[PDB]
């Protein structure tokens, strides 16, 4: 071979954009639970005064 | 009225009341309710705001009424004696504040359970009581003044 093989070499488009999606699917869940597990510690903390 | 104790091994360390709709147990203490129909009602667990289950029926439901809105700083009446506070717990002298005493109910004039007593042995001279109640639109709060021993 004239070229030489890298890692991403293999990678077409399809396949990054599946990975990034299933990569940011659970990152978002997460911090949607994240973002709920701080609120209601707020609001019990805004309940007794 | 209508609070029935909690037993362990013979001595009296708990205290159950019964409101409408529900019934409440604290979590400071272990034992068994030595009536078989407060014995097999699943009983769960929660946080400070001390949610129980009232799965008994309705035929002897309701005993005592929860207190509603428009707390003064009035008399209020209990089992050693009385209290005159809403934002905090009046300063009751010594006997009370031994240990046992947890889930005695604060009543009002006219029989309607305000508080649950849940802390606060001994504060000094003036001993302040760690209880549960509503705050400003019937939401159940916790309040523990500070150095407040499990009672």
């Amino acid at each position: 071979a004239q070229h030489t093989e890298s890692f991403t070499s293999a990678i077409s488009a399809t396949a990054w954009s599946w990975i990034k999606v299933l990569v940011g699917g659970t990152s978002a869940f997460i911090v949607l639970g994240l973002i709920a597990t701080a609120v209601v510690a707020l609001v019990l903390f805004f309940h007794r005064h | 009225d209508k609070t029935f104790p909690i037993m362990l091994n013979g001595q009296v360390n708990g205290y159950a009341c019964v409101v409408g709709g529900r019934v409440f147990k604290p979590l400071h203490v272990e034992g068994r309710i030595d009536n078989e129909q407060l014995a097999a009602i699943k009983l769960k667990k929660a946080s400070i705001y001390d949610l129980e289950y009232g799965d008994v029926p309705q035929c002897m439901k309701s005993d005592t009424l929860q207190y509603t809105s428009d707390k003064p700083p009035g008399f209020y009446n209990w089992h050693h004696g009385a209290v005159q506070y809403e934002n905090n717990r009046f300063t009751v002298p010594r006997g009370v504040g031994g240990k046992g005493d947890s889930g005695r109910p604060i009543l009002d004039n006219k029989g309607r359970v305000v508080a649950i007593v849940l802390g606060g042995v001994n504060e000094g001279s003036r001993t302040a009581l760690s209880v549960v109640t509503w705050n400003q639109k019937g939401v159940t709060v916790k309040d523990t003044p500070e150095g407040s021993e499990p009672w």
